[PDB]
């Protein structure tokens, strides 16, 4: 069962793209691979959402069950870290917390770099462009939202310093002077970071799952599979657990 | 001439060995830490948390730096 | 470009917002009720642990505020009592006190049968002496002046 | 693609690990804290369910204790009768005990007169037989009923 | 010439030699802890396991980027 | 002749390994500390976190180096 | 010139540096816990078993590296 | 040839890697010695700051390596 | 050309860091462990060897790799 | 050619990097002693000068060959 | 050219640093150790030697090597 | 060519982390032996200083290896 | 060419970086030893005085190889 | 402040060469090197004089100072071993104080500015003042006395046993046998290494740096210079005794 | 110019010495003398002291020796002070001897004396009685039978 | 020129070598001597102290010959003091016997010195008691004189 790429090739490694790319052209935006994903995302939660809260069962069972233990795990994990800012911060956290999260479990569907569109259709004219791309494969959204966390916790920690916060100290003038900048500059380049590893661990799982079905398709993944399937899940939890507590030593 | 592609090498490499023993320190602190009293679990694995955090930010820095070269 | 991470970035938002009101905000109320209700429900068997020892003290209460009730109209019926007899044994004495004085009243019936002069003690002094003390020949004048003097 | 074949064949094989692996384990966790939850609730209910009984049970009880007192307190007055006839009446049989006493001492006090009275005639026929007498043995027979005694050997 | 087979070899090397001893340490603190009062043996477990999660993880930075410049 | 690239590279590979080491010591210490003793958490955490900051500076200054000779 | 051959070897010295360090200090972390106390026994044998696969699962990926530049 | 941009990066990186583990190593006694006792809080942060200054004066002469390097 | 000699001598080198230090802390790990208690010395030693083992399967694996390459 | 200028920049990296860690070694080390029982200030002072200065010498001894070489 | 210099220079210099750090941490170990527990000083030293003997081996090969390249 | 001023920067920079990282944990044992022990000052001094020396003496094996090469 | 000269200096600097840290971690056990064990001097000294020929017989070589090549 | 503006006296001037040799008119032409180490005879011999002319209890002065320092080093060698204490004790004495005063030479005003000529012109300028331990000669010299010692006191008492460490047969005994042989047998080498190198190291520092900079720098330099000089200077003696306590034993 | 430089920098280093100078030398050198003075001068005073000391604490036998000839002295003072008391007490005895022997004599001298004359008047009533015997004799008793009517 | 210099540190060394022995000879000269400071220092005190107990049993010489011979003279004294006390009290015994032998006798003289009174009295009370003054048939000296005797 070693050798099945001798009998089934599964081809040279045709997907390389580390950009959005167009898959349906629009008049205004042209519909990109990753934002469909997105949205298909979106409106998974929201069907999971409204049908745990159809019914609102006051004793939680199933999966109002499930949602309500991920749910109060994050608001105990989140009140141990702060206490006055939980639910100030809790449902964008969160938000981005799931939303990645079952992105990133999207990312390991079929076909996601093998079904797609024309521009099997390599034999085709058109060039085969894949379907099913990542929204942390887009270096768009991974930006977008690191720059919503951070004008989020720079305005949250205005409105508590006030002034304070506004110059962020800065104003020791000694131990102390040079070091203001240095924190400046360290919360300027953050955001920059987990968008940017936001998009570098996706991205490393898919060209993964690329190369291990390219050298043996047969029992040589899985493991992998493992390796990608937990560092998504524990991945989007410390991007979410890293913006809470980034609010918490902004307030502080 | 294939330049470029040892730039790549280079960098993701010492990208790589940028938060080794970084990262393997910390959750070896934290793990002497939780032995020594699990009471305080929580404060102190928010700072290793944020702490590997950093590091790992450190190293998709080296890692998207080769890939800027690399396109 | 620019504009694709701009539009992407009100896609997020949107969900975030959208579902704050829809699941967030609904549910850990229903926690936030489920927490309080519980601690409730702590106070509430606090409350029913005080409640039965109120309970027991209320009902102790009255029992207490029961016998010194009767106690205090028994002392005043117990004194009146006392001093009825008190006054009526006073008159019973008195009366008794009475009683005596009427046998005093009537003890001069001896001053009326001592008044038997002639009928006995003249002619008992006589007989016990001349007939009998002294020889039956007695011969004297004035022994019943003699004898009679002496009787007054 | 024959590329989204081997991806489907590899994606299931993963579910097939998740199948038996973490299968159970999940759920484990998952019905002991609703089973946690119910039973919590069912500690609330139960909880507020004694609280409106004792209470009526309080209720009760001060009820009773009123009910207590009231029937305690009930046979109070004629107590605080019973006993006032019965001193009353102690003393009024104590009251013809007095008066029978003292005139069965009056009676026995004009017993005593008369016993009196006749030791005090007792007392005076001495004297007179001493008085008397004693002139008619100094007027005359002085010698006489003194040698007649003489003779009395 | 076949300097790019060059990098392929240092990138893929440089790569393994962070997370190479990174779970070295891990493991060794990990053992270290459990080793007094293996009470808190999940907690521990669970730490040391999203610790080698970030070690692999760069590793297969390293071994994915290599990849790409064997392409 | 993309020597730019190369250097670019190992700046930002080598201002990464530094920093990236540097705060895995620091906040294993931190660690070290904070488990051995929390009542002190307030001024551990504001040593920690300059402590990181100084390294984080190099980091900084390795990165935009990187930059103004990519550019 | 002959690229490949210098390929092969940087391959393995850089594959062998990570494991060739990591594992002795995975045993030897373990022999320091079995040894102040035996009581646990194969249970950290089980740990330092698993840690030791997994690094040399990366001199392995730079082991099959290296054999594939050479053919 | 443009072996001043190489020669600038090597010598911000190599001036980072010095005194980020100093940095590290530094506030790791620092904090180490503060969980064993903070009546020396003093003392134990002018003896840091010394040590912070020799490390950051070691990353200031690369810096001016590197500034001299585009003169 | 002389790159096979030079590929060798990097390889042996490269090869020879990691298995030097890790057979040097394996046997720290089993001389702490020995000198912690007696009558642990069968476990610690079949462990010793287990490490060395290990070792020597990247040691010799270098050697027949710089043997291969050498001819 | 520039190449003297790759030189010094070399020679002060590397002549940074031994005292970057050898200033933070012996003065967290003196921190930690200092730590353990403060009473022996002074002589623990006058040793960590007696490390700081060797280092320093070293990092003068970098910095004199790396000028000789712009010379 | 001279490859077989450079040959030389990276069969002697690459390679003695393995057992050079090796060395220093087997006979610490040692001495710690028969510090604790100076009544097992003969499983030490056999333990030591034999680690030794496994250290200089590696070295040794290295050593050979340099020979061979000596011709 | 200027290959010889690399080899003089080579030469006298490398040859350095070793010693300066060797007197710093020199150092870092002196200080933690003079804190547990104040009468053995004398023989704590003096083997700290014998280090000190073998480390620097590779030191200046290392730049008297420099300035053979630069004369 | 200097091809010679930067073999040599190389050379020399990779194999002084060979013991300088196994000196250093051995004297620093052998300080800690008699720190805590002031009893045993002579025998822990002659452990550490054949450690340090053991390993310094590396850098001898490595440099006087490097005088070979020198002549 | 104190600026140095010294561009006037910043003439070009890094010359730096081991060889070094003096006029040597005679035989086997003389070298500087060996005029300053009959120089360091003279001067340790007017000081033993001077120290010997008036011995008497509680020394004071020049006669305190060396019975301070000779007991400092009785005492250094007696917490390694008092058997040999006093065995090779005027040896290691006599090294110590010839490299100390040595090193101390070569730091003088105008050493390495005497040029013997044969400035200003195409003459060669040798200089006069040349360190002997920053030369080869004297080092290879004290190192190869000091290796024919330790194995002279090895043999002295240790029968065919001096050559049982080394050419055994005990299997890994055996093995190690030869790397310690080698070691001990290259110990002279790197004596005079070491004791060359460090010399030659800070002198040719001293001169560069005060060729970048003439006043004012050097100072803290130059305290790190003389201690480094001393510490060589004592560590010689303190391995020789070292080594010889373990070839002993 | 090369060794004005060096001869300027030396002098400098030189004057930065000295200011450590006196703390390493002047201070360390000063505690040497005084350590070893105060330790080879001292302890060898009180030997070479005690060396002949010897001699005159065996002369401090020798003060005893006069000692010895003190206590002598006082014995023989507490010897003859009672010695010549005891002899005068004792002679105190003497006298009283002599105050006994006139006590002892004086009552022979006054009992000898009173002793004759008590028996003398026995003796003459005696010899009376046998004159009176002769004489009643001679005289007859007739005579004195009328002496015996006197009162009867 | 290395074995050139080799010599003159030898030479140096041969050379320092009396100049060593001699310090060194110097320095045990220092070392020595002193071995024999606490020999006689704990010497002398043992015998100091044997100095002073000599005096202290000089001191019981003295105390035991004071007691000895104090009582010594003291009791010879003691024994003589009764030897003439009770000689005296015999002579004192013996002077009782020669007077009152003495006293005897011219008591009975003095009854002769008195041998007429003795008479001429007894006569008169003799005579006076057989009557007033004269006594008829008195014979009061003839009847004396028939039993006179004495």
């Amino acid at each position: 069962s070693i050798a099945s790429r001798f009998f089934l090739y599964t081809g040279p490694p045709h997907v390389e793209v580390a950009a959005e790319v167009i898959f349906d052209g629009i008049p205004g935006f042209p519909i990109t691979n990753s934002f469909v994903v997105a949205i298909i995302i979106d409106i998974f939660v929201i069907a999971l959402a409204v049908a745990a809260t159809r019914n609102l069962q006051m004793v939680p069972r199933g999966l109002q069950n499930v949602m309500e233990f991920i749910l109060e795990s994050l608001y105990n994990l989140f009140r141990n870290i702060n206490a006055k800012y939980v639910a100030t911060a809790f449902p964008l956290v969160a938000t981005i917390f799931l939303f990645v999260l079952f992105g990133n479990w999207f990312g390991l569907l079929p076909g996601v770099g093998s079904i797609g569109v024309c521009h099997t259709c390599a034999a085709q004219g058109k060039k085969l462009v894949p379907l099913f791309r990542a929204p942390a494969a887009d270096l768009n959204f991974t930006f977008a939202i690191a720059v919503i966390s951070f004008v989020f916790i720079e305005y949250w920690g205005f409105r508590a310093l006030g002034p304070g916060y506004l110059k962020k100290f800065f104003n020791t003038n000694g131990i102390m002077s040079f070091v203001g900048i240095i924190e400046f500059i360290s919360e300027l380049v953050k955001p920059f970071a987990l968008a940017f590893r936001l998009f570098g661990n996706i991205f490393a799982g898919e060209v993964l799952l690329v190369v291990m079905a390219f050298l043996v398709p047969l029992l040589l993944p899985l493991p992998f599979y493992g390796f990608e399937v937990f560092v998504g899940f524990i991945q989007a939890l410390i991007f979410a657990l890293l913006t809470y507590a980034f609010l918490n030593i902004a307030v502080t | 001439e294939g330049l470029n592609l040892v730039a790549t090498a280079l960098a993701v490499g010492l990208g790589a060995i940028g938060p080794g023993v970084g990262i393997g320190i910390i959750v070896s602190g934290a793990v002497q830490a939780i032995g020594r009293n699990p009471e305080i679990e929580n404060r102190v694995v928010t700072y290793m948390f944020i702490g590997i955090a950093f590091t790992e930010a450190l190293a998709i820095f080296g890692l998207v730096i080769a890939f800027l070269i690399g396109f | 470009n620019p504009t694709l991470f701009i539009a992407q970035l009100i896609n997020f938002l949107l969900l975030i917002f959208i579902l704050r009101a829809l699941l967030y905000r609904p549910v850990m109320n229903l926690l936030n009720e489920r927490t309080r209700r519980i601690e409730e429900s702590v106070r509430d068997a606090e409350k029913v642990r005080e409640q039965l020892a109120n309970a027991r003290r209320d009902y102790e209460a009255e029992i207490a505020r029961a016998r010194q009730e009767a106690a205090k109209i028994v002392a005043q019926a117990q004194e009146r009592a006392k001093q009825q007899e008190a006054e009526i044994i006073a008159q019973a004495r008195r009366e008794a006190e009475r009683l005596k004085e009427e046998a005093r009243a009537q003890a001069e019936q001896e001053r009326i049968r001592m008044l038997s002069e002639a009928k006995s003690q003249i002619a008992d002094l006589v007989t016990l002496t001349a007939s009998r003390v002294l020889g039956a020949e007695l011969q004297a004048r004035g022994h019943d002046a003699l004898i009679a003097e002496s009787l007054a």
